[PDB]
RNA sequence: CUCGAGCCCUAGACAGCCGGGAGGUGAGCUUAGAAGCAGCUACCCUCUAAGAAAAGCGUAACAGCUUACCGGCCGAGGUUU
């Protein structure tokens, strides 16, 4: 047996109740919690006092699946739109991976985001790929800085 | 003669940008660039930043560069050969060559190569799917046994440690079990500090013999304390376990 | 063997060898799965010295091997016509 689970929920059931029982108990259901469901994480072996774990981040393309509502894809990008997404619903997406994006702050992530958005005729507004040259323009600082 | 003809555009773009960075940072320095993977090399760069930067070009445009500036700068140049790159800091020299070693290269050891680290595989579950991998395990290591979940893994005992090199299949079996067991780093050859130039291996030593020194200067006073006839504060309890304790040794000794 | 022309080159060319070819990401669509590489469309974005939404092998599909691209070693011509 192994210890995962996806959910954004408290305790899903079998992977964990069963196998945590001595000493440790339900002092984990803490970090599960997260808004979206879904988070698959990985919980390693802990001491006694009280339990250690870490966080599996959902990927970039389906994370604007759960924001921008239906999850088929634009079968041509840049053609056909599937299709809004919100400006500061980006923003959000944009903070939610730190480490799995390589930018120094939320600005630079926020391109990737929509470079992705690209590939899925997202249009954010007018289009996915006018959004460097208006971020760059400082456009959008009101949201970011 | 073998000079082309007129400089390239991008050569002398790329001078300004280095003197650009040099000008800033009041403490900088040429440090290896080794060989490190990209993504661990950027993992260096991601580490903070704002403290130290890492500035990476061709030896002979870098070395343009520090001879536009050279008010200090010229003797930095016969440190520049191999791979290397530019560093430059607002922080000490004496502490910029550290926090160099914060994070650096967990080294994934490519096959073919030595490692002076320790290439144990530990015991858990990894459980990628039931299939070869219990045999893969099998030509390297300790045995890999399928316990009611998935494949698991038994003995936590060592496979290969150092004097010889890694098995290709292995090399595979630790990349497929994200196993990385090598420490190379990111050295430093020079850095330049205000008027003068530091060279690690003089005056650059370093923590313990001086936690050691400064606990020793702490003890120091403790010692003296007591003996001032005075009033300390946390060495109060110096007369209140010398209360009763001192006092029978001009009594009951003799 | 000889005579031209263009381009590149000591701010280091051409070749070789060594190192690096990164993250979003296994892009979207299609598909049971289509992961650079069956097919359709797009071909953005970050970290960068540099690295394609992959030029060619390769896999049932991932491995895996290279090419583009960058750095080092070397040092004097190279390359097209
Ligand atoms: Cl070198």
């Amino acid at each position: 047996i192994e210890v995962l689970v996806p959910g954004g929920e408290a305790n899903p059931g079998p992977p964990l109740g069963p196998e945590l029982t001595p000493v440790d108990v339900q002092a984990v259901v803490q970090e599960i919690n997260d808004q979206t469901a879904e988070v698959p994480v990985t919980v390693k072996y802990d001491d006694d006092g009280s339990f250690e774990i870490e966080v599996g981040v959902p990927p970039t393309a389906e994370l604007i699946k759960d924001e921008a509502g239906f999850e088929t894809g634009s079968g041509e990008p840049q053609e056909d739109f599937v299709a809004d997404l919100s400006v500061d619903q980006v923003k959000q997406i944009a903070e939610q991976k730190h480490p799995d994006l390589l930018s120094y702050d939320l600005t630079n992530a926020a391109k990737e985001v929509v470079g992705t958005c690209t590939s899925l005729g997202v249009t954010i507004e007018g289009n996915p790929r006018e959004f460097k040259e208006r971020i760059d323009a400082g456009e959008y600082d009101d949201v970011f800085a | 003669e073998r000079k082309t003809e007129t400089i390239p555009e991008w050569k002398q773009e790329e001078v300004d940008a280095i003197v650009e960075m040099i000008e800033s940072y009041e403490s900088v320095g040429v440090v290896n660039i080794a060989g490190i993977p990209s993504r661990q090399l950027q993992d260096m760069r991601r580490d903070l930043h704002g403290t130290a930067e890492l500035r990476v070009s061709r030896n002979t445009l870098l070395e343009r560069a520090l001879d536009d500036v050279d008010d200090g700068l010229e003797d930095l140049n016969g440190y520049i050969t191999g791979q290397v790159g530019l560093i430059g800091t607002d922080d000490n020299p004496f502490s910029l060559f550290q926090e160099l070693e914060a994070s650096k290269t967990p080294a994934p050891i490519g096959a073919g190569e030595v490692a002076p680290n320790d290439i144990v595989i530990p015991e858990g579950d990894t459980g990628v799917d039931p299939g070869p991998f219990v045999g893969e395990l099998q030509s390297v290591g300790a045995d890999a046994r399928i316990q009611e979940g998935s494949i698991q893994v038994l003995s936590d005992s060592t496979v290969l440690d150092t004097g010889e090199e890694v098995s290709q299949e292995l090399s595979n079996v630790l990349n497929e079990l994200g196993i990385e067991p090598k420490e190379v780093g990111l050295d430093l050859r020079a850095v330049f500090a205000d008027g003068v130039l530091f060279e690690p291996e003089e005056l650059e030593l370093d923590x313990x013999x001086x936690x050691x020194x400064x606990x020793x200067x702490x003890x120091x006073x403790x010692x003296x304390x007591x003996x001032x006839x005075x009033x300390x504060x946390x060495x109060x309890x110096x007369x209140x376990x010398x209360x009763x304790x001192x006092x029978x040794x001009x009594x009951x000794x003799x």
